[PDB]
Protein backbone atom coordinates (compact mmCIF):
# COMPACT_ATOMS: atom_id res chain seq x y z
CA UNK A 1 0.00 0.00 0.00
CA UNK A 2 0.96 3.81 -0.18
CA UNK A 3 2.61 4.27 3.51
CA UNK A 4 0.58 7.05 4.98
CA UNK A 5 2.66 9.95 3.50
CA UNK A 6 5.39 12.33 5.56
CA UNK A 7 6.40 16.30 5.24
CA UNK A 8 8.36 18.33 7.07
CA UNK A 9 7.75 22.31 7.26
CA UNK A 10 10.48 24.79 7.79
CA UNK A 11 8.55 28.27 8.43
CA UNK A 12 10.72 31.54 7.94
CA UNK A 13 9.18 34.60 6.68
CA UNK A 14 9.20 36.89 9.52
CA UNK A 15 10.79 36.52 13.23
CA UNK A 16 9.36 32.93 13.61
CA UNK A 17 11.48 30.23 12.78
CA UNK A 18 9.82 26.62 12.90
CA UNK A 19 9.65 23.13 11.76
CA UNK A 20 6.85 20.91 11.89
CA UNK A 21 6.00 17.14 10.64
CA UNK A 22 2.92 16.04 9.50
CA UNK A 23 0.91 13.17 7.81
CA UNK A 24 -2.28 12.82 6.25
CA UNK A 25 -3.83 11.94 9.79
CA UNK A 26 -1.05 13.21 11.83
CA UNK A 27 0.59 16.07 13.54
CA UNK A 28 3.89 14.30 14.45
CA UNK A 29 6.20 17.43 15.94
CA UNK A 30 6.54 20.95 15.69
CA UNK A 31 8.27 24.00 17.64
CA UNK A 32 9.58 27.65 16.83
CA UNK A 33 12.12 29.75 17.72
CA UNK A 34 10.79 33.30 17.90
CA UNK A 35 13.42 36.33 17.15
CA UNK A 36 12.44 38.48 20.05
CA UNK A 37 13.44 42.00 20.01
CA UNK A 38 12.83 43.75 22.80
CA UNK A 39 12.98 46.95 21.07
CA UNK A 40 10.04 46.99 18.75
CA UNK A 41 8.88 46.80 14.96
CA UNK A 42 10.68 44.99 12.03
CA UNK A 43 14.22 44.34 12.42
CA UNK A 44 15.54 42.11 9.02
CA UNK A 45 19.66 41.69 9.83
CA UNK A 46 19.15 40.90 13.12
CA UNK A 47 16.03 38.80 12.04
CA UNK A 48 17.69 36.40 10.01
CA UNK A 49 20.86 35.83 12.30
CA UNK A 50 18.55 34.65 14.74
CA UNK A 51 17.39 32.63 12.60
CA UNK A 52 20.61 31.02 11.40
CA UNK A 53 21.97 30.13 14.69
CA UNK A 54 18.84 27.94 16.11
CA UNK A 55 17.24 26.95 12.59
CA UNK A 56 19.87 24.35 13.52
CA UNK A 57 18.03 23.20 16.89
CA UNK A 58 14.60 23.52 15.58
CA UNK A 59 14.52 21.11 12.68
CA UNK A 60 16.72 18.53 14.73
CA UNK A 61 14.69 18.78 17.64
CA UNK A 62 11.59 18.43 15.60
CA UNK A 63 12.75 15.00 14.20
CA UNK A 64 12.66 13.82 18.11
CA UNK A 65 9.13 14.93 18.48
CA UNK A 66 7.80 12.96 15.89
CA UNK A 67 10.32 10.38 17.11
CA UNK A 68 10.04 8.77 13.58
CA UNK A 69 13.10 7.85 11.97
CA UNK A 70 15.00 10.39 9.86
CA UNK A 71 14.35 8.14 6.63
CA UNK A 72 11.17 8.32 7.25
CA UNK A 73 10.32 12.31 6.09
CA UNK A 74 9.08 12.22 2.49
CA UNK A 75 8.89 15.90 1.17
CA UNK A 76 10.13 19.00 2.51
CA UNK A 77 8.15 21.85 2.44
CA UNK A 78 9.68 25.57 3.03
CA UNK A 79 7.75 28.80 3.11
CA UNK A 80 9.19 30.55 -0.05
CA UNK A 81 6.06 33.02 0.40
CA UNK A 82 5.96 36.60 1.39
CA UNK A 83 8.01 38.42 3.80
CA UNK A 84 11.22 39.18 4.70
CA UNK A 85 14.24 39.00 2.29
CA UNK A 86 17.24 38.06 4.90
CA UNK A 87 15.02 35.24 6.26
CA UNK A 88 13.31 33.75 3.75
CA UNK A 89 16.79 33.30 1.95
CA UNK A 90 17.98 31.31 4.85
CA UNK A 91 15.22 29.42 5.19
CA UNK A 92 15.43 28.72 1.45
CA UNK A 93 18.86 27.85 2.42
CA UNK A 94 18.59 25.27 4.87
CA UNK A 95 16.00 23.19 2.89
CA UNK A 96 17.80 22.83 -0.25
CA UNK A 97 20.42 21.09 2.07
CA UNK A 98 17.70 19.65 4.31
CA UNK A 99 16.42 18.14 1.09
CA UNK A 100 19.88 16.82 0.01
CA UNK A 101 21.10 15.91 3.51
CA UNK A 102 17.90 13.66 3.51
CA UNK A 103 17.77 12.27 -0.01
CA UNK A 104 13.87 13.25 -0.77
CA UNK A 105 11.95 16.08 -3.10
CA UNK A 106 10.61 19.48 -2.37
CA UNK A 107 8.61 22.68 -2.62
CA UNK A 108 8.23 25.79 -2.05
CA UNK A 109 4.91 26.43 -0.42
CA UNK A 110 2.97 30.38 -0.08
CA UNK A 111 2.85 31.52 3.68
CA UNK A 112 -0.83 32.36 4.11
CA UNK A 113 -1.72 29.33 2.55
CA UNK A 114 -0.10 27.61 5.32
CA UNK A 115 -2.60 30.05 7.51
CA UNK A 116 -5.92 28.83 5.56
CA UNK A 117 -4.94 25.33 5.59
CA UNK A 118 -3.97 24.34 9.18
CA UNK A 119 -6.62 26.47 10.11
CA UNK A 120 -8.90 24.44 7.58
CA UNK A 121 -7.47 21.67 8.99
CA UNK A 122 -7.73 21.72 12.31
CA UNK A 123 -11.60 23.03 12.10
CA UNK A 124 -12.55 20.82 9.47
CA UNK A 125 -14.07 23.39 7.75
CA UNK A 126 -14.80 22.83 3.50
CA UNK A 127 -14.40 26.10 1.99
CA UNK A 128 -13.85 29.07 4.63
CA UNK A 129 -13.33 32.93 4.48
CA UNK A 130 -10.73 33.53 5.90
CA UNK A 131 -9.54 36.75 8.58
CA UNK A 132 -5.93 37.19 7.84
CA UNK A 133 -4.80 39.55 10.91
CA UNK A 134 -0.90 39.51 11.12
CA UNK A 135 1.52 41.70 11.54
CA UNK A 136 1.17 44.66 8.56
CA UNK A 137 -1.45 42.83 6.98
CA UNK A 138 -5.10 42.97 7.36
CA UNK A 139 -6.45 40.02 4.63
CA UNK A 140 -9.74 38.88 3.56
CA UNK A 141 -9.77 35.52 1.45
CA UNK A 142 -11.12 33.03 -0.20
CA UNK A 143 -11.12 30.60 -2.88
CA UNK A 144 -12.64 31.45 -5.49
CA UNK A 145 -11.82 30.70 -8.99
CA UNK A 146 -9.63 27.56 -8.24
CA UNK A 147 -7.35 29.72 -6.40
CA UNK A 148 -7.26 31.82 -2.91
CA UNK A 149 -8.01 34.85 -4.08
CA UNK A 150 -7.87 38.69 -1.98
CA UNK A 151 -11.28 40.31 -1.30
CA UNK A 152 -10.18 43.11 0.64
CA UNK A 153 -7.32 44.83 2.68
CA UNK A 154 -5.98 47.29 4.53
CA UNK A 155 -4.73 49.93 2.16
CA UNK A 156 -2.64 51.87 4.87
CA UNK A 157 -1.55 50.60 7.83
CA UNK A 158 -1.82 46.43 9.22
CA UNK A 159 -3.99 46.03 12.06
CA UNK A 160 -1.59 45.12 14.31
CA UNK A 161 0.32 48.13 13.38
CA UNK A 162 -1.57 50.58 14.57
CA UNK A 163 -2.23 48.96 18.03
CA UNK A 164 1.32 48.68 18.49
CA UNK A 165 2.46 52.44 17.06
CA UNK A 166 -0.47 53.26 19.70
CA UNK A 167 1.49 51.46 22.35
CA UNK A 168 4.71 52.42 21.54
CA UNK A 169 3.18 56.30 21.36
CA UNK A 170 1.63 55.89 25.07
CA UNK A 171 4.33 54.43 26.50
CA UNK A 172 4.63 50.95 26.64
CA UNK A 173 6.78 47.97 26.59
CA UNK A 174 6.26 46.43 23.00
CA UNK A 175 4.79 43.54 24.41
CA UNK A 176 2.17 45.99 22.99
CA UNK A 177 -1.07 43.80 21.84
CA UNK A 178 -1.76 41.86 25.39
CA UNK A 179 -1.11 45.24 27.15
CA UNK A 180 -4.03 46.94 25.35
CA UNK A 181 -6.20 44.35 25.19
CA UNK A 182 -6.38 44.23 29.35
CA UNK A 183 -6.26 47.36 29.37
CA UNK A 184 -9.54 47.98 26.71
CA UNK A 185 -11.49 46.75 29.97
CA UNK A 186 -11.56 49.32 32.34
CA UNK A 187 -12.96 51.17 29.25
CA UNK A 188 -15.99 53.08 30.84
CA UNK A 189 -17.14 55.44 27.13
CA UNK A 190 -17.00 55.42 23.84
CA UNK A 191 -14.90 57.73 21.86
CA UNK A 192 -14.97 59.21 18.45
CA UNK A 193 -12.92 57.24 15.90
CA UNK A 194 -13.06 57.61 12.02
CA UNK A 195 -14.88 54.16 11.08
CA UNK A 196 -13.32 53.57 7.58
CA UNK A 197 -14.40 50.76 5.54
CA UNK A 198 -15.03 51.07 1.56
CA UNK A 199 -16.05 48.12 -0.24
CA UNK A 200 -14.29 45.27 1.34
CA UNK A 201 -11.36 46.81 2.06
CA UNK A 202 -10.25 49.23 5.07
CA UNK A 203 -8.12 51.81 6.10
CA UNK A 204 -6.61 52.22 9.88
CA UNK A 205 -4.45 55.71 9.64
CA UNK A 206 -7.56 57.32 10.45
CA UNK A 207 -8.05 55.51 13.61
CA UNK A 208 -4.39 56.00 14.94
CA UNK A 209 -4.12 60.39 14.51
CA UNK A 210 -7.76 60.68 15.87
CA UNK A 211 -6.54 58.56 19.02
CA UNK A 212 -3.19 60.13 19.39
CA UNK A 213 -4.92 63.50 19.36
CA UNK A 214 -7.43 62.16 22.08
CA UNK A 215 -4.61 61.16 24.16
CA UNK A 216 -2.45 64.30 24.56
CA UNK A 217 -6.18 65.82 24.95
CA UNK A 218 -5.27 64.20 28.59
CA UNK A 219 -8.30 61.38 27.66
CA UNK A 220 -7.98 58.22 29.62
CA UNK A 221 -6.42 55.43 28.07
CA UNK A 222 -8.63 52.56 28.57
CA UNK A 223 -11.18 54.46 27.27
CA UNK A 224 -9.14 55.40 24.08
CA UNK A 225 -7.57 51.70 24.08
CA UNK A 226 -11.38 50.52 24.34
CA UNK A 227 -12.31 52.80 21.57
CA UNK A 228 -10.03 51.54 19.22
CA UNK A 229 -10.67 48.21 19.18
CA UNK A 230 -15.04 48.41 18.99
CA UNK A 231 -13.99 50.84 16.61
CA UNK A 232 -11.91 48.78 14.17
CA UNK A 233 -13.13 45.44 14.36
CA UNK A 234 -16.58 46.77 14.09
CA UNK A 235 -14.99 47.74 10.39
CA UNK A 236 -13.70 44.02 10.10
CA UNK A 237 -17.17 42.36 11.34
CA UNK A 238 -18.82 44.49 8.70
CA UNK A 239 -15.95 43.68 5.64
CA UNK A 240 -16.20 39.73 6.85
CA UNK A 241 -20.12 39.79 6.82
CA UNK A 242 -19.64 41.17 3.18
CA UNK A 243 -16.91 38.21 2.01
CA UNK A 244 -18.94 35.82 2.75
CA UNK A 245 -22.57 36.83 1.35
CA UNK A 246 -20.22 37.93 -1.78
CA UNK A 247 -17.99 34.51 -2.34
CA UNK A 248 -21.09 32.74 -0.80
CA UNK A 249 -19.83 30.98 2.01
CA UNK A 250 -20.87 29.23 5.22
CA UNK A 251 -17.56 29.62 7.43
CA UNK A 252 -15.07 31.41 8.64
CA UNK A 253 -11.35 31.52 9.88
CA UNK A 254 -8.88 33.78 12.18
CA UNK A 255 -5.57 33.82 11.80
CA UNK A 256 -2.39 36.11 13.04
CA UNK A 257 -1.21 37.81 16.07
CA UNK A 258 -4.17 40.47 15.86
CA UNK A 259 -6.36 37.46 15.64
CA UNK A 260 -5.33 36.09 19.68
CA UNK A 261 -7.71 39.37 20.59
CA UNK A 262 -10.47 37.90 23.21
CA UNK A 263 -12.83 40.54 22.46
CA UNK A 264 -11.88 39.75 18.47
CA UNK A 265 -12.82 36.15 18.85
CA UNK A 266 -16.33 37.59 20.22
CA UNK A 267 -17.50 39.73 17.96
CA UNK A 268 -16.53 37.50 15.26
CA UNK A 269 -18.62 33.90 16.91
CA UNK A 270 -21.20 37.12 17.82
CA UNK A 271 -21.74 37.60 14.16
CA UNK A 272 -21.39 33.84 13.28
CA UNK A 273 -25.10 33.45 14.92
CA UNK A 274 -26.50 36.47 13.29
CA UNK A 275 -24.82 35.40 9.51
CA UNK A 276 -26.09 31.76 10.37
CA UNK A 277 -23.03 30.69 9.38
CA UNK A 278 -20.10 28.47 11.55
CA UNK A 279 -17.34 30.42 13.48
CA UNK A 280 -14.79 28.25 13.77
CA UNK A 281 -12.06 29.47 16.39
CA UNK A 282 -8.65 27.50 15.22
CA UNK A 283 -6.50 26.32 17.94
CA UNK A 284 -5.28 29.05 20.14
CA UNK A 285 -1.79 28.56 19.32
CA UNK A 286 -2.02 28.12 15.45
CA UNK A 287 -2.53 31.60 15.47
CA UNK A 288 0.83 32.55 15.21
CA UNK A 289 3.80 31.49 12.48
CA UNK A 290 4.36 27.79 12.41
CA UNK A 291 6.67 25.49 10.07
CA UNK A 292 4.10 22.88 10.78
CA UNK A 293 1.13 24.72 8.36
CA UNK A 294 3.59 25.05 5.55
CA UNK A 295 3.57 21.10 5.57
CA UNK A 296 -0.03 21.15 5.89
CA UNK A 297 -0.25 23.59 2.51
CA UNK A 298 2.79 21.48 0.92
CA UNK A 299 1.25 18.52 1.66
CA UNK A 300 -1.71 19.08 -0.29
CA UNK A 301 0.24 20.61 -2.91
CA UNK A 302 2.67 17.38 -4.23
CA UNK A 303 -0.77 15.23 -3.28
CA UNK A 304 -2.21 16.74 -6.35
CA UNK A 305 0.73 16.58 -8.41
CA UNK A 306 2.21 19.60 -8.24
CA UNK A 307 5.98 19.01 -8.23
CA UNK A 308 9.48 21.43 -8.32
CA UNK A 309 12.87 20.35 -8.84
CA UNK A 310 14.83 22.15 -6.37
CA UNK A 311 16.60 24.22 -9.04
CA UNK A 312 13.37 25.98 -9.65
CA UNK A 313 12.79 27.18 -5.86
CA UNK A 314 13.34 30.75 -5.05
CA UNK A 315 12.74 32.81 -1.99
CA UNK A 316 9.35 35.73 -3.01
CA UNK A 317 9.33 38.40 -0.71
CA UNK A 318 6.43 39.34 -2.75
CA UNK A 319 4.55 36.30 -2.76
CA UNK A 320 1.01 36.91 -4.23
CA UNK A 321 -1.50 33.57 -2.32
CA UNK A 322 -3.31 33.64 -5.57
CA UNK A 323 -0.20 33.20 -7.86
CA UNK A 324 -0.85 29.40 -6.70
CA UNK A 325 -3.28 27.28 -7.78
CA UNK A 326 -5.46 25.53 -4.87
CA UNK A 327 -7.28 22.83 -6.74
CA UNK A 328 -8.17 21.08 -4.03
CA UNK A 329 -11.62 21.99 -2.26
CA UNK B 1 36.52 50.34 -4.04
CA UNK B 2 37.29 47.57 -1.16
CA UNK B 3 38.12 43.70 -1.96
CA UNK B 4 37.41 40.58 -0.36
CA UNK B 5 38.43 36.85 -0.02
CA UNK B 6 36.92 34.61 2.03
CA UNK B 7 38.39 30.61 2.40
CA UNK B 8 36.49 28.15 4.60
CA UNK B 9 37.45 24.42 4.98
CA UNK B 10 35.47 21.24 5.07
CA UNK B 11 36.38 18.39 6.74
CA UNK B 12 35.26 16.16 3.76
CA UNK B 13 35.18 17.12 0.09
CA UNK B 14 31.47 16.21 -0.51
CA UNK B 15 30.21 18.22 2.49
CA UNK B 16 32.23 21.03 0.51
CA UNK B 17 30.16 19.97 -2.76
CA UNK B 18 26.78 19.70 -0.67
CA UNK B 19 27.11 23.31 0.92
CA UNK B 20 28.27 25.09 -2.39
CA UNK B 21 25.30 23.54 -3.99
CA UNK B 22 23.13 24.77 -0.91
CA UNK B 23 23.95 27.79 -1.27
CA UNK B 24 25.02 28.61 -4.89
CA UNK B 25 21.16 28.14 -5.38
CA UNK B 26 20.37 31.29 -3.29
CA UNK B 27 23.89 32.95 -5.28
CA UNK B 28 21.68 33.18 -8.38
CA UNK B 29 18.45 33.48 -6.83
CA UNK B 30 19.39 37.48 -5.83
CA UNK B 31 18.04 40.26 -8.02
CA UNK B 32 20.06 43.05 -6.82
CA UNK B 33 23.70 42.83 -5.45
CA UNK B 34 25.36 45.71 -3.63
CA UNK B 35 28.35 44.63 -4.53
CA UNK B 36 29.98 42.02 -6.87
CA UNK B 37 30.95 38.05 -5.93
CA UNK B 38 32.48 35.47 -7.17
CA UNK B 39 31.79 32.31 -6.21
CA UNK B 40 33.40 29.05 -6.50
CA UNK B 41 34.41 25.40 -4.95
CA UNK B 42 37.85 23.97 -4.55
CA UNK B 43 39.00 21.16 -2.68
CA UNK B 44 37.43 20.31 -0.12
CA UNK B 45 37.05 24.77 0.42
CA UNK B 46 34.75 27.29 -1.23
CA UNK B 47 35.56 30.38 -1.81
CA UNK B 48 34.41 33.80 -1.87
CA UNK B 49 35.99 37.07 -4.46
CA UNK B 50 33.98 40.46 -3.38
CA UNK B 51 34.48 44.18 -4.98
CA UNK B 52 32.82 46.56 -3.35
CA UNK B 53 32.33 50.03 -3.39
CA UNK B 54 32.14 50.93 0.27
CA UNK B 55 32.67 49.20 2.96
CA UNK B 56 28.86 49.65 4.11
CA UNK B 57 28.27 47.88 1.30
CA UNK B 58 30.44 45.12 1.51
CA UNK B 59 29.80 44.11 5.26
CA UNK B 60 25.89 43.80 3.91
CA UNK B 61 26.99 41.04 1.00
CA UNK B 62 28.89 39.06 3.24
CA UNK B 63 26.65 38.80 6.11
CA UNK B 64 24.59 37.61 3.36
CA UNK B 65 26.43 34.30 2.07
CA UNK B 66 28.38 33.59 5.86
CA UNK B 67 25.06 33.62 6.71
CA UNK B 68 23.81 31.36 4.03
CA UNK B 69 26.51 29.03 4.78
CA UNK B 70 26.24 28.41 8.15
CA UNK B 71 22.60 27.83 7.58
CA UNK B 72 23.87 24.94 5.00
CA UNK B 73 26.89 23.65 7.34
CA UNK B 74 24.25 23.54 10.10
CA UNK B 75 21.82 21.09 8.48
CA UNK B 76 24.47 18.88 7.46
CA UNK B 77 25.52 18.61 11.32
CA UNK C 1 38.46 26.59 9.85
CA UNK C 2 37.88 30.31 7.98
CA UNK C 3 40.33 32.24 6.35
CA UNK C 4 39.74 36.14 5.83
CA UNK C 5 41.58 38.97 3.79
CA UNK C 6 40.53 42.89 3.16
CA UNK C 7 41.62 45.79 1.85
CA UNK C 8 40.29 49.24 1.15
CA UNK C 9 41.81 51.86 -0.55
CA UNK C 10 41.39 55.31 0.93
CA UNK C 11 41.55 58.70 -1.51
CA UNK C 12 44.94 59.76 0.19
CA UNK C 13 47.62 57.69 2.08
CA UNK C 14 46.77 60.15 4.79
CA UNK C 15 42.78 59.25 5.16
CA UNK C 16 44.33 55.81 5.58
CA UNK C 17 46.35 57.37 8.02
CA UNK C 18 43.83 58.85 10.29
CA UNK C 19 41.82 56.08 10.00
CA UNK C 20 44.11 53.06 10.66
CA UNK C 21 44.40 55.43 13.71
CA UNK C 22 40.94 55.56 14.80
CA UNK C 23 39.87 51.44 14.54
CA UNK C 24 43.78 50.84 15.75
CA UNK C 25 42.85 52.62 19.43
CA UNK C 26 39.40 49.84 19.25
CA UNK C 27 41.50 46.96 17.91
CA UNK C 28 43.45 47.25 21.02
CA UNK C 29 41.09 48.07 23.65
CA UNK C 30 38.68 44.47 22.34
CA UNK C 31 38.85 42.27 25.31
CA UNK C 32 37.17 39.10 23.23
CA UNK C 33 38.75 37.35 20.02
CA UNK C 34 35.95 35.02 18.83
CA UNK C 35 38.58 35.32 16.39
CA UNK C 36 42.00 36.38 15.45
CA UNK C 37 42.90 39.63 13.26
CA UNK C 38 46.09 41.16 12.00
CA UNK C 39 45.65 44.90 11.51
CA UNK C 40 47.75 46.39 9.16
CA UNK C 41 48.80 49.81 6.79
CA UNK C 42 49.77 49.56 3.20
CA UNK C 43 50.24 52.41 0.97
CA UNK C 44 46.57 54.37 1.14
CA UNK C 45 45.32 50.79 1.94
CA UNK C 46 44.04 49.10 5.30
CA UNK C 47 44.60 45.76 5.38
CA UNK C 48 42.98 42.77 7.48
CA UNK C 49 43.70 38.87 7.93
CA UNK C 50 41.19 37.16 10.31
CA UNK C 51 41.36 33.49 11.29
CA UNK C 52 38.13 31.77 12.68
CA UNK C 53 37.06 28.74 14.23
CA UNK C 54 33.44 29.42 12.32
CA UNK C 55 31.79 31.15 9.61
CA UNK C 56 29.23 32.99 12.13
CA UNK C 57 32.41 33.74 14.34
CA UNK C 58 34.07 35.10 11.11
CA UNK C 59 31.10 36.93 10.26
CA UNK C 60 30.53 39.36 13.69
CA UNK C 61 34.22 39.82 13.57
CA UNK C 62 33.85 41.53 10.55
CA UNK C 63 30.86 43.51 11.13
CA UNK C 64 33.17 44.72 14.49
CA UNK C 65 36.04 45.97 12.10
CA UNK C 66 34.01 47.05 9.31
CA UNK C 67 31.64 49.12 11.28
CA UNK C 68 34.47 50.74 13.21
CA UNK C 69 35.80 51.78 9.67
CA UNK C 70 32.74 53.23 8.20
CA UNK C 71 32.67 55.13 10.99
CA UNK C 72 35.72 56.71 10.68
CA UNK C 73 35.53 57.90 7.34
CA UNK C 74 32.15 59.43 7.82
CA UNK C 75 33.47 61.56 10.34
CA UNK C 76 35.84 62.53 8.40
MG1 LIG D 1 1.74 35.19 9.56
Amino acid sequence: AMDPMIVLGLEGTAHTISCGIIDESRILAMESSMYRPKTGGIRPLDAAVHHSEVIDTVISRALEKAKISIHDIDLIGFSMGPGLAPSLRVTATAARTISVLTGKPIIGVNHPLGHIEIGRRVTGAIDPVMLYVSGGNTQVIAHVNGRYRVLGETLDIGIGNMIDKFAREAGIPFPGGPEIEKLAMKGTKLLDLPYSVKGMDTAFSGILTAALQYLKTGQAIEDISYSIQETAFAMLVEVLERALYVSGKDEILMAGGVALNRRLRDMVTNMAREAGIRSYLTDREYCMDNGIMIAQAALLMYKSGVRMSVEETAVNPRFRIDEVDAPWI
Amino acid sequence: RVQAKIEMEFPSEDVAKVVYEAVLYEHLSVPYRRSEIDFKLEGKKIILDIKATDSSALRGTVNSYLRWIKAAIDVIE
